């Protein structure tokens, strides 16, 4: 749920 | 505008005194004046005018999800009436981060992506108009929300076309694309499934191409095929 | 001011927001609106206008060393020339960072210090006044200089008569005034014995105090009391 | 002669 991993 | 008297060498030269400086607001406005004086941009151009908005939105968007739990929460059963501060505060925050995101959109419409000939930097800006559209959509709540997803959708399918033909599966570009464009269909498009089948195909295809890079173009190809892994693995 | 409007309510219960979601700016902003309601501070009052001003003007002092570094680097032998921008930049942090500065000297001479009566926050005000004409110190390099360290210099003398006479030696306003004056004497004022002597007595006089208080108290007071040590040990 | 700490 939690926020995911981005560039 | 502000800059507008500053040389274009000199403001990419603040611009890289800024991030040092870790003054992201400022990095953005040199950055923003250096688009606005009309020639296109180099690749290192293009990555400090994307980590300084990266950086400024990011502290803003941070602040919104803050205070929109807080106004969740005062919207309970139970919960006392504490008048509209928060809602009016959550507002202002918003507002902001809309802004920046309209000035990014903005240099990007006027003029970077219609001049942007080469796949690097075509890739580059579309990708961006898709990260800042879904910035965008993470606080829309109105009757602009799907045209809004929409516009993102649209910048990312064009940028992962564009991608496929004309860069190898490792380019960080590329790889950086599909990561977001995976997280728009998880977190913004309400499509699970399509966000782990894109970063699950992305990675696979990256890990097979390895093999063709140098020990430096292996470590930035790795580093951000770890990011992919790392949304597979909070999502499954 | 733009925080006319707003009732001085809503003005605390905002800083407050800004304080959970880390915009410091908007912090001292909503304090700033609620200071020139023109009525006094209660002491959770005056700790919201010290933790917004002291986060902001540490970022601003935090850049400036990053920046007047490279500048310093830039004029040894053997560097390149590379023409204004450093200085400049250099020039635009200080100049917003002193206008932080006059901002909140202008709050307590307008009209907070004037108002206090009582020693607890007569002490709290002149501490702030003490330590912002020392953020002032830190970037000066004019014929004002001496006169601007005296002017702090001056703060904290009035304040730590006042809280010699009306506080005990474990009052976290006295312990973190004492902290800061010794840190003018080592930074500022180029007296670091004088640094010395203060950081141990205060040290020393509060521990045999320690045996007064409540477990609450105590935590608070050791707190402080620890960066006293740390600093005697940096400093020895 | 690193930033001491302070209040
Ligand atoms: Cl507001
Ligand atoms: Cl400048
Ligand atoms: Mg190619
Ligand atoms: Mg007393």
């Amino acid at each position: 749920k939690d926020k995911a991993k981005s560039c | 505008g502000a800059m507008g008297s500053m040389e274009r060498a000199s403001l990419i030269q603040k611009a890289k005194l800024a991030e040092q400086a870790e003054r992201y607001e400022d990095m953005a406005a040199f950055m923003k004046g250096a688009v606005e004086k009309g020639e296109e941009l180099s690749c290192e151009e293009r990555n400090l005018l994307s980590v300084a908005y990266k950086n400024v939105v990011g502290g803003q968007r941070a602040a919104w999800r803050v205070l929109s739990s807080i106004e969740q929460k005062s919207n309970e059963e139970g919960s006392e009436e504490k008048g509209p501060e928060v809602r009016e505060y959550r507002e202002k925050v918003e507002t902001e981060l809309q802004g920046v995101c309209d000035t990014v959109l903005g240099l990007l419409d006027s003029h970077l992506i219609k001049e942007a000939g080469d796949a690097e930097s075509r890739v580059f800006y579309l990708k961006m108009k898709g990260d800042y559209y879904r910035y965008l959509a993470e606080v829309a709540t109105g009757d602009d929300k799907k045209r809004i997803i929409d516009s993102a959708r649209s910048a990312y399918q064009e940028a992962m076309d564009i991608s496929k033909k004309e860069m190898p599966p490792t380019n960080p570009i590329r790889l950086g694309l599909a990561l977001n464009f995976s997280v728009f269909h998880y977190e913004i498009a309400n499509s699970p499934e399509e966000a782990i089948s894109l970063a699950k195909t992305t990675f696979d295809e990256a890990m097979a191409d390895l093999h063709t890079l140098s020990e430096d173009s292996y470590k930035d190809s790795t580093l951000i095929m770890q990011l992919l892994r790392d949304n597979l693995t909070l999502w499954t």
